[PDB]
């Protein structure tokens, strides 16, 4: 089974 | 009591200085636990040695990945990802401890430290912790970001732990 990539955004403009 | 821990940063190997949190247990215990044991390294794993792979000025440092050491890693203590406890705090500023996810219920090691009001990720992301002393070392370690995000040295956790 495969997970995904711990992320964080930035803003949207 | 909501428990105390710090890294001690390093920048290319060269000691910067001790960050220390408050990690929010009193709201969101288990997502403190995690961070906690990591800390300490107490499972014979954690964030000692890892480093912030993603450092975005005016945004955010990304760090957590002790597994892969390329961004792409991390685990929790749980055995499995962990459901987001709540999104009760904010990320109302500066020095706000939070969880990096890949979407709901993906919470792992992976984590940032903003370095402003990041209101966006509220509701998306489980803020479990803040700065308590040493935010100008996170300042300082923001300098060596960019907007894309890659670090221009490595700024590494030389050491991590729990603190009475």
């Amino acid at each position: 089974v495969v997970h995904g990539v711990a992320t964080v955004a930035e803003k949207t403009k | 009591v909501n428990p105390t821990v710090f890294f001690d940063i390093a920048v290319d190997g060269e000691p910067l200085g001790r960050v220390s949190f408050e990690l929010f247990a009193d709201k969101v215990p288990k997502t403190a636990e995690n961070f906690r044991a990591l800390s300490t390294g107490e499972k014979g794993f954690g964030y000692k040695g890892s480093c912030f792979h993603r450092i975005i000025p005016g945004f955010m440092c990304q760090g957590g990945d002790f597994t892969r050491h390329n961004g792409t890693g991390g685990k929790s203590i749980y055995g499995e990802k962990f459901e987001d406890e709540n999104f009760i705090l904010k990320h109302t500023g500066p020095g706000i401890l939070s969880m990096a996810n890949a979407g709901p219920n993906t919470n792992g090691s992976q984590f940032f430290i903003c370095t402003a009001k990041t209101e966006w990720l509220d509701g998306k992301h489980v803020v479990f912790g803040k700065v308590k002393e040493g935010m100008n070392i996170v300042e300082a370690m923001e300098r060596f970001g960019s907007r894309n995000g890659k670090t221009s040295k490595k700024i590494t956790i030389a050491d991590c732990g729990q603190l009475e």
